[PDB]
RNA sequence: UACCUGGUUGAUCCUGCCAGUAGCAUAUGCUUGUCUCAAAGAUUAAGCCAUGCAUGUCUAAGUACGCACGGCCGGUACAGUGAAACUGCGAAUGGCUCAUUAAAUCAGUUAUGGUUCCUUUGGUCGCUACUUGGAUAACUGUGGUAAUUC
RNA sequence: GACGACCCAUUCGAACGUCUGCCCUAUCAACUUUCGAUGGUAGUCGCCGUGCCUACCAUGGUGACCACGGGUGACGGGGAAUCAGGGUUCGAUUCCGGAGAGGGAGCCUGAGAAACGGCUACCACAUCCAAGGAAGGCAGCAGGCGCGCAAAUUACCCACUCCCGACCCGGGGAGGUAGUGACGAAAAAUAACAAUACAGGACUCUUUCGAGGCCCUGUAAUUGGAAUGAGUCCACUUUAAAUCCUUUAACGAGGAUCCAUUGGAGGGCAAGUCUGGUCGCAGCAGCCGCGGUAAUUCCAGCUCCAAUAGCGUAUAUUAAAGUU
RNA sequence: CCCGCCCCUUGCCUCUCGGCGCCGGCCCGAAGCGUUUACUUUGAAAAAAU
């Protein structure tokens, strides 16, 4: 195949439980490479598995060809779960989120600001 | 309105030393009230993603320290923003890694590796005398710490050898014509030289000047020396390239030789 | 509101005084027939690219020698130049500098290189490859006609691995009309 | 780029100005394919303002008898999650505008040996006791006014 | 280990004070004082120094080196425009300092406020009413009226930078993201190339004529085939979730469109002593000047000029101005 | 055009406490500053962005 990785800047953190680089994909012809055919490949390359392997950034060149991102390769599938950012631990699904807009927090804050001993029916009854 | 005490710092304003980029975002770490001044800090956040590269973003920075894996001259801090400084000795147990901050001759901190068997001490420049209740004598240091009866002969401007466990002083380099020194503000920062020479004006900065190991001299104020030997022996280790500011004529030279490129 | 931003900015051109005067826009008309530009502004960043330097190169000149800043921004401006094929190792000093003509910084363009080097029929039709996507300089494809050539990459500039003119898929119209032989011309 | 050109006379030489010329920043007219940056209710009226939002906060570690949910049956300091409520802290930073104001404000330079300082950092902590007192909120129940974070 | 706490130091400051530094005004030449103005002694008060304020005493202090009064479309500075050299004009505006939340005044709490997203009262406005009473402050973010020559959406989110909290967890219109945007700045498309026919030159040959001819330009008819994005559009990528740009499959060019405009053509000042119309009218013209039946200047066609994704006009200002 | 010589050359003094020498005795660096300014040259110290 053309697609290939390569590595750049290793460095083995243990302070927080993984390894991290940089990501060089050298694919002529094709657009760029999905995420998840990225995250197999890095496993094929140490070995571990394609889970607990975050990657993101990945921007492409002009003209074609290359492109470079970050990658970061955690030791336990829980300490990714812990060290993560929440939304990079949505992406492929193991979050959820919830509450639907700031507008209705904010508000139910403020009608809520006014009453003293139980706020009751402005959550209990909406 | 400026009633009260600020607590933000912008990134414009803040010190240049900490070599921050323009256009991350308006703000800047604003190092909390410690020992050390907050020009001559480098707070604890900048010295673990700007220079070490082992956090990313600030929360990251966060959750290193929390897990007490830091520990700044023995003690574990657990606050980000903490003002380290010039002598202060940052200890990463779970790597097995220490460091001394000590100025880069450009004038600017530098990471500087240190053995784990000298991580045990480290230099203070006495700031005060005084004679407490009952009549005990005391002593201030440049970082805020307070020892109770010191040898009755080191006077202001020395410097004195502490441990991190104890306190209680080893020993002490007296200031005067011979000794090493290293010099911490102004035009010359981060420059080592004997001390060579002190005139006195009265009631108003005392002015000292110095002596390169390659006869360049440099005067200073007396209140930015920092002796750190006993002389042409400087008791703790040093930075590459040792204080001797080599012009960029010089600069240019090097570079083009070791066609220092890539690795 | 304070906001994360650079407003840092400049212009990179000036008008001339005389709007409508002979001697000038005939020799402008001549630069940019010669080199196939676009306005009259396209000749008025050279001009400009080059009397800045004619300052610098000047307020050297009248420093005295042996001066440490003299010195070290000349030997760093000699360099800038002659990296780029507007001056000649064998001058090497700051009294030639001012010896420097516009047509000079116009050579170097990639456009220039691209016709001379042979790879197109004109100076017009250069310009048309360049920003076509045709071209490459070292293992990078480049779109820009203005391009200035390094001294070294000089011999990098070649025809592009994804395209037609070498190694490459004909294009939109050479498949349009091979088509019409078996869409056109079989059952069409 | 250290630059001028038209205009008083029948013509000439001058003083001398009006006009042309190039940049800049506010408004406005005609016109508008691509792509990276990005200023924008200052000028007049520091004039007036409908609606929504912009400041809150819990750890192993101040106070838990809400059955609100709760497990292996027990609180025998008392489990455990924990609404509310007392307590502590913050609200004096940030944001907005340029009315005032000419030795004032502000800048560089110096001084507190003439003062205060939440917090952080280091000192300092020896001239009924196996543990004292009464009284409030949340909660239960009865209410007033058209109306309010009464 | 968490918490609290006396005092000392340290830190973040704050406060007061020294030297020097300011636009225009003489149609402002004397000003200042028991309603403290300059000084001394003792106190009051205050965090401390001090006419800061009270009692007694002295009669001083400032000015042609511009005091004192008046004006400022005056908040100061880092800086901005133009600039041979010297200078002139601007600085409400993202960094630093100051001052203010409709105007004036008084205070609670606190380490810190004379605080207005705090309270009390007067002045001016304005809302609700059962006429007894109650409630208010967008020069925060959006939005609306008004004013005017003059200025964007009642969108999204704490993911980034940081701050606050009892805090690894909550919150943030600070801040980030997208929308409107020809204020302005950078890069840059609207045609490239052959054949053929005419056109023109160096060269060859011919005494020439003439012919051969290589190098270019237009210009025609077609063509001739090739090239590529502007677009339509699957996926990946992007990001908090999206958009954009970049990466890629599928469609997408024959020129009568996938259409370049704005101002000029006497001089200054690049470009027509063409044709039709008007007749000192209508109009043009920054200035000189055009038009009275034969207009290089008006109205229009044609052609040509300058800059070009931009160009014209009004105004303030700088160089030209050795016309400060 | 760094030293000392025609009378002067950092202009002297007189010391004293502490280091530099010789074999106690004697020799030379520091303390006083040179009558004062303006000028010129060098150092120190001066936020970032522009
Ligand atoms: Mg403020
Ligand atoms: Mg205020
Ligand atoms: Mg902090
Ligand atoms: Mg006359
Ligand atoms: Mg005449
Ligand atoms: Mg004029
Ligand atoms: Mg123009
Ligand atoms: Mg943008
Ligand atoms: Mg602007
Ligand atoms: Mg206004
Ligand atoms: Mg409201
Ligand atoms: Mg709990
Ligand atoms: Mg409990
Ligand atoms: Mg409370
Ligand atoms: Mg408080
Ligand atoms: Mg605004
Ligand atoms: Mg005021
Ligand atoms: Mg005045
Ligand atoms: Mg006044
Ligand atoms: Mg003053
Ligand atoms: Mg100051
Ligand atoms: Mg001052
Ligand atoms: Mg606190
Ligand atoms: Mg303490
Ligand atoms: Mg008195
Ligand atoms: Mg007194
Ligand atoms: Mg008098
Ligand atoms: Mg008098
Ligand atoms: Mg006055
Ligand atoms: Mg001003
Ligand atoms: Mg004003
Ligand atoms: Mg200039
Ligand atoms: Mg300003
Ligand atoms: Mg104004
Ligand atoms: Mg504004
Ligand atoms: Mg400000
Ligand atoms: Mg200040
Ligand atoms: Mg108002
Ligand atoms: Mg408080
Ligand atoms: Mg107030
Ligand atoms: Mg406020
Ligand atoms: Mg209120
Ligand atoms: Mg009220
Ligand atoms: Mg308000
Ligand atoms: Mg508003
Ligand atoms: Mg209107
Ligand atoms: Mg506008
Ligand atoms: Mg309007
Ligand atoms: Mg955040
Ligand atoms: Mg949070
Ligand atoms: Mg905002
Ligand atoms: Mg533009
Ligand atoms: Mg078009
Ligand atoms: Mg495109
Ligand atoms: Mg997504
Ligand atoms: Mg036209
Ligand atoms: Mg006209
Ligand atoms: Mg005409
Ligand atoms: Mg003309
Ligand atoms: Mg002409
Ligand atoms: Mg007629
Ligand atoms: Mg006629
Ligand atoms: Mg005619
Ligand atoms: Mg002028």
């Amino acid at each position: 195949d053309t697609v290939t990785i390569r590595t750049r800047k290793f460095m083995t953190n243990r302070l927080l439980q993984r390894k991290q680089m940089v990501i060089d994909v050298l694919h002529p012809g094709k657009a760029t490479v999905p995420k998840t055919e990225i995250q197999e490949k890095l496993a094929k390359m140490y070995k571990t598995t394609p889970d607990v392997i975050f990657v993101f950034g990945f921007r492409t060149h002009f003209g074609g060809g290359k492109t470079t991102g970050f990658g970061m390769i955690y030791d336990s599938l829980d300490y990714a779960k812990k060290n993560e950012p929440k939304h990079r631990l949505a992406r492929h699904g193991l979050y959820e989120k919830k509450k639907t807009s700031r507008k209705q927090r904010k508000e139910r804050k403020n009608r809520m600001k006014k009453v003293r001993g139980t706020a009751k029916a402005n959550v209990g009854a909406g | 309105m400026a009633r009260g005490p600020k607590k933000h710092l912008k990134r414009v304003a803040a010190p240049k030393h900490w070599m921050l980029d323009k256009l991350t975002s308006v703000f800047a770490p604003r190092p909390s009230t410690g020992p050390h001044k907050l020009r001559e800090c480098l707070p604890l956040i900048i010295f673990l993603r700007n220079k070490l590269k082992y956090a990313l973003t600030g929360d990251e920075v966060k959750k290193i320290c929390m897990q007490r894996f830091i520990k700044i001259d023995g003690k574990v801090r657990a606050d980000i923003t903490y003002p380290a400084g010039f002598m202060d000795v940052i200890s990463i147990d779970k790597t097995g890694e220490n460091f001394r901050l000590i100025y880069d001759t450009k004038g600017r901190f530098a990471v500087h590796r240190i053995t784990p068997e000298e991580a045990k001490y480290k230099l203070c420049k006495v700031r005060k005398i005084f004679v407490g209740t009952k009549g005990i004598p005391h002593l201030v240091t440049h970082d805020a710490r307070t020892i109770r009866y010191p040898d009755p002969l080191i006077k202001m401007n020395d410097t004195i050898q502490i441990d991190l466990e104890t306190g209680k002083i080893t020993d002490f380099i007296k200031f005067d014509t011979g000794n090493l020194c290293m010099v911490t503000g102004g035009a010359n920062l981060g420059r080592i030289g004997v001390i060579t020479n002190r005139e006195r004006h009265p009631g108003s900065f005392d002015v000292v000047h110095v002596k390169d190991a390659n006869g360049n001299s440099f005067a200073t104020r007396l209140s930015n020396i920092f002796v750190i030997g006993k002389g042409n022996k400087p008791w703790i280790s040093l930075p590459r390239g040792k204080g001797i500011r080599l012009t960029i004529a010089e600069e240019r030279d090097k570079r083009l030789a070791a066609k220092q490129s890539s690795g | 509101m304070p906001v994360a931003r650079s407003w840092v900015c400049r212009k990179t051109y000036v008008t001339p005084r005389r709007p409508f005067e002979k001697s000038r826009l005939d020799q402008e008309l001549k630069l940019i027939g010669e080199y196939g530009l676009r306005n009259k502004r396209e000749v008025w960043r050279v001009k400009f690219t080059l009397a800045k330097i004619r300052k610098a190169a000047r307020e050297l000149l009248t420093l005295d020698e042996k001066d440490p800043r003299r010195l070290f921004e000349g030997n760093a401006l000699l360099r800038r130049l002659v990296r780029i094929g507007v001056l000649d190792e064998g001058k090497m000093k700051l009294d030639y500098i001012l010896g420097l003509k516009i047509e000079d910084f116009l050579e170097r363009r990639l456009q220039t290189q691209v016709f001379k080097l042979g790879l197109a029929k004109s100076i017009h039709h250069a310009r048309v490859l360049i920003r076509q996507r045709h071209i490459r300089v070292r293992k990078q494809v480049v779109n820009i006609p203005s391009f200035i050539v390094r001294l070294d990459s000089q011999k990098h500039i070649d025809f592009s691995l994804r395209s037609p003119y070498g190694g490459g898929r004909p294009g939109r119209v050479k498949r349009k009309n091979a088509k019409k032989g078996q869409g056109g011309a079989g059952a069409g």
